[PDB]
DNA sequence: GTTACTGTGGGAAAGAAA
DNA sequence: TTTCTTTCCCACAGTAAC
């Protein structure tokens, strides 16, 4: 087999001129709720797994212009949970792009507070992809219907955080349909799933966009906007309430709880509010009140159920052709600080997963690096002179990316980019 | 800009006879430049014009924090001889000079800032004390005098890693072996519920398990 | 200068070997550790295979 | 229609924390 | 005693294979 081969000054150049990164990409639920006995309360949302990125598709035809199958060059894939003594189930994702995760649950026999979804991968012909994993996420033996302080967080939803919405037609798991977005309007798909942007809004808020959000969790009576993450278009302004036996109070301060039936309201209109109707999303206006005047019965369909969603994603490329070894751990550069300056500039970087073999690229310039420990390393910035022949002092600014680089030629992007500056 | 530039690099002292003025890219002011280029008289004398030391840039680095990372011995005396300076003072991540002291095996800062009076149980936002920091470098002096000087041996970071554990994550064989030494709780999980024994497994780190173990028991 | 600068020749020298160690400490273990991955990649495989002859 | 089964959601029972 | 939290139980109402 072709010996480890150190990615080369040309092969960054072609890398940095087209950039065609693979990139794995993990949405999901922060909490879960435990199942007991033999019971199975499955994963909602189901844990979805996209493979964005134009590379996929330069490396199933680099696959087949080396003679592959249709079959032998299709990305595989399994999700699990993390180490737990059972069977990790597969994800199709043949001719899809993307690929949820149905029937995922954890079972009471599993002790841990926490644990993160593992998604094992590789391409048909056992060529060996990675093991790319989820944020953690926690369990809860059963959520909590009762008063929610504000000192027990992680649980509470706060301004700026992300949700997923989901009702549940009369306890039929078949049934369960998300709030998600296509073609420019709000569905209710009980296939796909949107994760949204929930702003919390002071009481004398505005029109439409260009609005002012504000820190802060989120409690019942409070004025929420939200977004679709991806797509952009977001749902008129509204109010958050608190529901229980088909009445959707208007007397509840109570802060929102992670899997918190609730209903919507919208922009003062009148008493409308926001319900699926087995199909799609429509008006609606729950003619009920004659019960007290604050708790207006509702009817079901507007229920929805919120949960805060994360995102993990990994993205990297195999800029020296196949590699022995997967891709995993992939490495994410979260802070990047400069240290010194001058003849000495050197710079500490911060992220997860470093490991003693990647060298920081700046541009296409390899400079020394010293691998500190897993989330901390350090590199020597290099002679300015390395980029424009005269130079003995930068006259001007010269910004190249910066980017970690494996030893057998994987190279994955950061997003950073250093920038060299006259020494004033 | 004029004042930055003699001290950056008489001139400091003349045109003092602005100050404050923070750039805007990195937001460093005259005291932060003087740091990390460690120009020393330069330092003292913003200093003597009664300047503030802990205007925070862009990332929240005060000079102090600008002077350890950049391994500035005289600014850095400078800063902590300095009365009104402070020696907790946080990055936007949390960060602290006692932890930057820890990460970058820098000679001797480490114990003159606890020596100053700097917590050692402060934490980044992530909640590593430098201790924790110490160990996943492996530095063992510095492990061994935050140690002496009063650390929370057994502390959890947010992920309910100890000291012990990250050691034993990254296999720093003698830090991991100077924290048995001080009895630090070896059987306390992280928050997958996982020992500092099982990570070890887990990284073929042999010796870390070894020591885990047999050394220093009952 | 020389006193100064002997002390940063002093700290690159061990952050540099701090590295160099832990490179071999990885590296000599990699065998290992890919070995044992690709027996389970094997074994996902092998049933990858399977669950395709079913249909 | 008939049968055997299976996620869910709501409420009783068992502990555990005040 | 209270107040919750974690485990148990069990019956709607859909599926699936006859």
């Amino acid at each position: 087999r072709p010996p480890p081969k150190r990615l080369t000054r040309e092969a960054m150049r072609n890398y940095l001129k087209e950039r065609g990164d693979q990139t794995v990409l993990i949405l999901h639920a922060k909490v879960a709720q435990k199942s007991y006995g033999n019971e199975k309360r499955f994963f909602c949302p189901p844990p979805c797994v996209y493979l964005m990125g134009s590379g996929w598709k330069k490396k199933k035809e680099q696959m087949e212009r080396d003679g592959c199958s249709e079959q032998e060059s299709q990305p595989c894939a399994f999700i699990g949970i993390g180490n737990s003594d059972q069977e990790m189930q597969q994800l199709n994702l043949e001719g899809k792009n993307y690929c949820t995760a149905k029937t995922l649950y954890i079972s009471d026999s599993d002790k841990r507070k926490h644990f993160m979804l593992s998604v094992k991968m590789f391409y048909g012909n056992s060529d060996d992809i990675g093991v790319f994993l989820s944020k953690r996420i926690k369990v809860i033996s059963k959520p909590s219907k009762k008063k929610q302080s504000l000192k027990n967080a992680d649980l509470c939803i706060a301004s700026g955080t992300k949700v997923a919405l989901f009702n549940r037609l009369r306890s039929q798991t078949v049934s369960t349909r998300y709030l998600h977005v296509e073609g420019g309007n709000f569905h209710a798909s009980s296939q796909q799933w949107g994760a949204f942007f929930i702003h919390l809004l002071d009481d004398d808020e505005s029109e439409g966009e260009e609005f002012t959000v504000r820190d802060g969790y989120i409690h019942y009576g409070q004025t929420v906007k939200l977004v679709c993450s991806v797509t952009g278009m977001a749902l008129p302004r509204l109010i958050i309430r608190k529901v229980d036996k088909q009445t959707a109070l208007l007397d509840a301060d109570d802060p929102v709880s992670q899997l918190h039936k609730c209903a919507f309201y919208l922009k003062d209109t009148e008493r409308m509010y926001l319900c699926l109707s087995q199909e799609r999303i429509i008006q609606f206006q729950a003619t009920p009140c004659p019960k007290e005047p604050n708790k207006e019965m509702i009817n079901d369909g507007a229920s929805w159920t919120i949960i805060s969603t994360d995102k993990a994603e990994y993205t990297f490329y195999e800029g020296m052709g196949p590699v022995l070894a997967p891709v995993t751990p992939v490495p994410v550069v979260e802070s990047l600080q400069l240290n010194g300056g001058g003849d000495v500039a050197m710079l500490e970087l911060t992220g997860q997963n470093f490991t003693p073999n990647l060298r920081v690229w700046f541009g296409d310039v390899e400079a020394e690096t010293m691998y500190r420990c897993g989330e901390s390393m350090l590199c020597v910035v290099p002679d300015i002179s390395a980029f424009r022949e005269g130079w003995r002092w930068v006259r001007q600014p010269v910004q190249v990316p910066v980017t970690l680089v494996r030893n057998d030629g994987i190279i994955y992007s950061t997003s950073l980019t250093f920038t060299y500056t006259p020494e004033p | 800009t004029p004042l930055m530039i003699a001290s950056c690099s008489a001139v400091i002292s003349d045109f003092i006879y602005s100050l404050h003025n923070q750039t805007d890219r990195t937001g460093e002011t005259a005291l932060h430049l003087a740091a990390r280029y460690s120009r020393s008289d330069a330092a003292k004398r913003l200093l003597e014009a009664s300047a503030d030391a802990n205007i925070q840039d862009n990332m929240g680095r005060t000079p102090l924090h600008a002077a350890v990372s950049a391994d500035a011995q005289g600014v850095f005396q400078i800063l902590i001889r300095n009365r009104a300076t402070d020696l907790d003072a946080r990055m936007h991540d949390g960060t602290t000079p006692l932890i930057l002291a820890a990460r970058l095996a820098v000679e001797g800062m480490l114990e003159d800032l606890i020596n100053s009076h700097a917590d050692v149980n402060a934490v980044d936002d992530l909640g590593k004390s430098a201790l924790h920091w110490a160990a996943a470098v492996n530095n063992v002096d510095a492990a061994v005098v935050l140690l002496k000087n009063g650390a929370n041996k057994d502390m959890q970071n947010n992920r309910e890693e100890t000291p012990l554990f990250l050691a034993a994550r990254e296999g720093s064989y003698e830090t991991a072996k100077v924290l048995l030494d001080h009895f630090a709780n070896r059987d306390i999980t992280d928050h997958m519920d996982r020992l500092p024994r099982d990570i070890a497994q887990e990284r073929m780190h042999h010796d870390i398990v070894r020591l885990l173990d047999e050394y220093n028991l009952v | 200068h020389s006193a100064v600068m002997e002390r940063l020749r002093r700290r690159i020298e061990l952050c540099r070997r701090h590295h160099s160690t832990c490179e071999a400490r990885y590296e000599a273990v990699s065998p290992e550790r890919l070995e044992l991955e690709r027996q389970h990649t094997f074994a996902l495989h092998q049933r990858c295979i399977q669950a395709k002859a079913k249909r």
